[PDB]
RNA sequence: UAAAAAAA
RNA sequence: UUUUUUUU
């Protein structure tokens, strides 16, 4: 395992979406240390230059997640098959956001993002960036009760569930938690160029 | 404690700085490690009035009060690498102490490019505490750990991913050739 | 007046 | 944080 994946590793994403009928593809090169849990991403939109707010796109980008020596590394063993993910995100305003993923590094997304109210602050941008959360993981099921801060006070909260599923069958680990956190870099005033920036680590429940 | 710019306007540190010219000053910070009910306390300590913040961090470890039964595995940050004369008493406060083992982990190899501390080092290296310069992760340790990591972010989060591998590439092989 | 690199 | 050398 670690004779393949090197501590710094380079991957290539193409993710074709359609929000609320609008339709667009984002093609992305990132580079990281998988080892050390830090990730960079640098994303371009190719169709549709967004109406909407990108927050709802990075929680989407999980292979480089800093594991102990002592606690198996699960998602990076899957490698080099890879392996794939589907999400549901159901904000508390009725939006609802179906992901579908696929990593082998070369990454294939697909995304559906309907019922987002036009004077929400999903499609009026009135998103500040994600709280901070912890998810506990016990395939692999993941949920979460996320908080999108608002730009005049309180909190955004949504309900998201994700499954990860290994190509090839490798010991699961025991309970744990994983404390992640990502920040938007830079961005243009349209974020149509956006880098992206990933700390995660696990830690024991 | 510590503001995110201040980390690397203190931590970053190239061989030819930044438009500002020399506006840096020394930082330690001691991580405590108590493996015995796994009770971790942590602290950055200034160079303060005439007073290294190696003294100041003895003098805290001293003036805190310790448990003489178990050992303490300490790890140590810190901006610029010690001083001659700090060194040493550094090393007789840890051979009063063989409970303690601590880890000396620096940004810059700060020093009067004299000869005094040279050895003042060497020695640490070579008889208790194993010093090498900084690298990714005892930066990344020190970065979230220390410098509080909280929700605002003061335009820094990755710019150190490329100055803390120039510092490691340059310095680290630096350190590497002086205790060789 | 900027900046890349190396030696003690 | 003070010196020496090469290049654009
Ligand atoms: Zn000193």
């Amino acid at each position: 395992n670690m004779a393949i994946i090197k501590e710094f590793m380079r991957f290539k994403v193409h993710m074709e979406g359609s929000v609320n009928g609008h339709e667009f593809e984002i093609e992305g090169e990132g580079e990281g240390r998988p080892y050390e849990g830090t990730q960079t991403a640098k994303l371009k939109v190719t169709k549709g230059g967004l109406p909407f707010a990108w927050d709802i796109l990075s929680p989407q980008f999980k292979a480089y997640v800093k594991h102990p020596a002592d606690i198996p590394d699960y998602l990076k063993l899957s490698f080099p098959e890879g392996f794939k993910w589907e999400r549901v995100m159901n904000f508390e305003d009725g939006g609802v956001v179906t992901v579908t993923q696929d990593s082998s590094f070369i990454y294939k997304v697909k995304l559906r993002g309907t019922n987002f109210p036009s004077d929400g602050p999903v499609m009026q941008k009135k998103t500040m960036g994600w709280e901070a959360s912890s998810e506990r993981m016990y395939a692999l099921k993941g949920e979460i009760k996320q908080r999108l801060k608002l730009k005049d006070g309180g909190h955004y909260d949504a309900e998201v569930k994700t499954t990860y599923k290994a190509k090839k069958p490798v010991q699961l680990p025991g309970a744990y938690n994983v404390n992640i956190k990502l920040d938007i870099t830079s961005h243009n005033e349209d974020y149509t160029i956006v880098e992206q920036y990933e700390r995660a680590e696990g830690r024991h429940s | 404690l510590l503001t995110a710019e201040t980390f690397r306007l203190q931590f970053n540190n190239k061989r030819r700085l930044r438009r500002p010219y020399y506006p840096r000053k020394a930082l330690l910070c001691y991580q405590l490690t108590p493996q015995n009910g796994s009770t971790p306390t942590r602290g950055y300590f200034e160079n303060k009035k005439e007073c290294h913040a190696e003294i100041c961090f003895i003098n805290e470890i001293k003036s805190m009060g310790l448990d003489e039964t178990q050992c303490y595995q300490v790890t140590c940050y810190l901006t610029w690498s010690p001083c001659s004369s700090c060194a040493w008493e550094l090393v007789d406060f840890i051979k009063a102490h063989d409970h303690l083992n601590l880890r000396i982990f620096a940004s810059r190899l700060y020093y009067h490019w004299c000869k005094p501390q040279q050895d003042g080092l060497r020695l640490l290296c070579g008889s208790q505490v194993p010093v090498e310069v900084m690298g990714f992760p005892e930066f990344a340790d020190c970065w979230e750990n220390f410098v509080d990591h909280e929700k605002p972010l003061s335009f820094n989060p990755y710019k150190m991913l490329e100055e803390l591998d120039k510092n490691s590439r340059a310095i680290k092989r630096r350190l590497d050739r002086i205790k060789q």
